[PDB]
């Protein structure tokens, strides 16, 4: 889900 | 004509926090570089540089002594370049890896704790006797090409  | 092979383990652990931080960090995690099976890579490794995302303060994290690891908290995964520098006068003096830090997986029952490991084999061609001694003290094995 959360990626950067 | 001697060829020396050494193995390094790259991995990570991630765990959902019971309570998120004030800035909304959801997970505690660790990324590490180590030797397999009680091999001490400090014989041949000078330092390991972990390159974190720009969002972390001082992203270039250096471990000159074991353990070679970074422990942080955050909200998202990212690609982490990792440089392992050798105790060698000659080239190669360093090897570059990339490590994908992932904090979660999609699953029918949610999993709060996650762990992953990779095995990286390194090949050095005709090293000097001093560096060869270093690699072999760390569990290296020599083959003939």
């Amino acid at each position: 889900a959360a990626r950067k | 004509q001697c060829t020396v092979q050494v193995r390094l383990e790259l991995g990570h652990r991630a765990q959902l926090r019971k309570k998120p931080t004030t800035e909304g960090f959801t997970h505690d995690w660790m990324v590490f570089v180590r030797g397999p099976e009680q091999c001490d890579i400090q014989h041949f490794v000078e330092k390991v540089v972990f390159w974190l995302h720009d969002s972390f303060p001082k992203p270039r994290r250096v471990c000159k002594e074991p353990p070679y690891k970074v422990e942080e908290s955050g909200y998202a995964g990212f690609i982490m370049p990792i440089e392992v520098h050798f105790k060698n006068k000659e080239e190669p003096r360093k090897v570059c890896f990339t490590y994908d830090l992932f904090l979660n997986l999609e699953g029918n029952p949610p999993v709060n704790h996650l762990n992953h490991l990779r095995c990286e084999k390194l090949t050095f061609n005709n090293p000097t006797t001093e560096f060869r001694y270093k690699l072999l003290r760390a569990g290296g094995v020599m083959v003939m090409p």
